[PDB]
């Protein structure tokens, strides 16, 4: 759930 | 250029950015995965090659976004290389490059490879 | 990190950049392709990413550079993503993305990729 | 798998390839730039790496086409890679590499990167 | 060129493969990730492009494995896009991309990038 | 005009 | 343990 | 003769 996408 | 490229960018999975574009080459602004939370934001930092065009060409450009805050540390930065083309639709086209810290027996797994295109609707 | 990242650096090719990596997460400096002329110089930024490690992971970062300053102006930005690994033999190794402002017909060529590595020596 | 990547593709621009996909993980077929002419086609090879799947995974695949025909001989080279999702709206969803002969001096700019996606209609 | 290209490869880190050249533009063999084992083999198909140069070019060329045998699955596929270089130092550099089947939430994590080179001692 | 486009 | 490395 | 490498 990486934050460059979530 | 410049003008036309300061202010909110969204793409096809719905991350936001905001950018200023400076007089002499400066981008700088914050990027938000998800548009609902307050952080979800990072910083942003960048450059764009301002040009006379008399050719319709897109303007060159370039940011990165290190993927630490005050709520996460992803160990890990993304760079985006692509060109702003204006008018009634405008957009940026990007591809990007995400790379993870690893130890060094790990290396060959370091970099994702992708691609985005921001509108401004 | 940090304090390590932050000097100059060479690649095979005898390019250069002095870069300072500031304490919350900047990267700001000059990239001089020859090392003779004053200005094949042109202005970086960029991001990295500090983490407490006890793996010995590298540090992930990147920078932007747009391929325009007093002389030159070749309608273009390269980004560089990456990690520093510190120790005797300190390096970044890197892979990069170059693009040119191009009209829609032509966007199909507007980025290349390849790699680079950097040492203190 | 295999039965469902069998037959006609279209990109986004109007490329066309036609593909067999063997029982032992052979991918052979064809490739036309332009399909109005009879030799804008080139011969085209690959591998896909069938398996079990109980989530709904794509299926992993590549090909390579180099690009010499009777009519022309453009001195390069492209493989795509990417995976196969089927169903009532299956589609190949790649990454290329596009790379030319160079001499030694040029071969920083050897290496064009891009993406594709390729459906049935 | 062909016969320059056919005989046993060996990179950086102690993989191998065995290529044949084909007169029209084929390239098969098979790659072995570490040069001991019986299996660590896969079957490796490319294509070359076959042209008269006057200026010292490389020849471009590339190939695809899918990580599938009777050992392992490894539910993925890589390609390589480079040139060929002859002469007493031989070599082939290579750009890869190495694609995982996933579902359609991880897709963006499917594609990892790297580079490798060959020579022949 | 390379061949993989036109 | 990728079967390209190892 | 592109400024990241001349």
């Amino acid at each position: 759930c990486h934050p460059q996408f979530c | 250029a410049e003008a036309g490229i300061t202010g909110t960018w969204y793409n096809q999975l719905g991350s936001t950015f905001i950018v200023t574009a400076g007089a002499d080459g400066a981008l700088t602004g914050t990027y938000e995965s998800a548009v609902g939370n307050a952080e979800s934001r990072y910083v942003l930092t960048g450059r764009y090659d301002s040009a006379p065009a008399t050719d319709g060409s897109g303007t060159a450009l370039g940011w990165t976004v290190a993927w630490k805050n005050n709520y996460r540390n992803a160990h890990s930065a993304t760079t985006w290389s692509g060109q702003y083309v204006g008018g009634a639709e405008a957009r940026i086209n990007t591809q990007w490059l995400l790379t993870s810290g690893t130890t060094e027996a790990n290396a060959w797994k370091s970099t994702l490879v992708g691609h985005d295109t921001f509108t401004k609707v």
